[PDB]
């Protein structure tokens, strides 16, 4: 795809979800630069 | 031509990366269904991803679309979760790391919430969940995220429910 004309990016706001935060889009990978390798794991609630 | 540097738990840029980390879990509607039941993680290590021809390559476009947005590149740190981490940390991004199907659009998405992204490590939907017990929950395997610099120029909003 291709972002919208004059645009070089998509930002997605979710507007019923008042605590869910933004995503994003690009169309170039060069915009994007992979800059932390995080290793983890998700913790089981108590 | 990509090294990984091991960042120190003492290490401030540690710490600075974790709490980002942990600060933006959030509840999702599918229940946990897509990346497992959780509120927080348990952080085995950061890496450093260090590649001076991939690093080249984007702040030749951050240039770019910076002059073309006034000055302004509109720069983030954002997160990234994807079956295809260890092909990106080597050759970078690219058409194959998008998503054809996103609501907002096929090209490479990337998240605030990192909880979103941990949506996304075993695949679209959490695929069948980790190789070893198939548990798009499973708490003892490990996972690999993202966390990317990201050049978003003039950006378009783009409201979703
Ligand atoms: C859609 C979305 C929203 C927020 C974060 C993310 C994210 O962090 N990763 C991915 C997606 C995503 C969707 O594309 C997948 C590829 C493997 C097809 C990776
Ligand atoms: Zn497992």
């Amino acid at each position: 795809a291709h972002s919208p004309p004059g645009h070089h990016s998509v930002t997605g706001r979710p507007s019923v979800n008042g605590l869910a935060l933004a995503e994003y889009v690009i169309y170039r990978g060069e915009q994007a630069y992979p800059e932390y390798l995080i290793t983890y794991q998700i913790m089981r609630p108590e | 031509g990509t090294i990984l540097i091991d960042l120190s738990p003492d290490d401030k840029e540690f710490q600075s990366v974790e709490e980002e980390m942990q600060s933006t879990v959030r509840e999702h509607r599918d229940g946990g269904h897509a990346g497992g039941i959780f509120n927080r993680y348990n952080i085995l290590k950061i890496q450093k991803v260090c590649n001076k021809k991939l690093w080249e390559r984007y702040t030749h476009r951050r240039k770019e679309v910076s002059e073309e947005n006034h000055n302004h590149a509109n720069e983030r740190m954002l997160f990234h979760g994807s079956p295809f981490v260890n092909a990106i940390i080597h050759k970078g991004f690219d058409e194959r790391h998008a998503y054809i199907g996103g609501m907002f659009g096929a090209g490479i998405y990337f998240a605030e919430n990192s909880s979103k992204s941990n949506q996304y490590v075993y695949g679209i939907g959490g695929g069948t969940g980790c190789p070893v017990h198939k548990d798009r929950s499973c708490y003892i395997c490990h996972r690999q995220l993202l966390f990317c610099r990201v050049t978003l120029g003039k950006s378009f909003l783009q409201f979703s429910a």
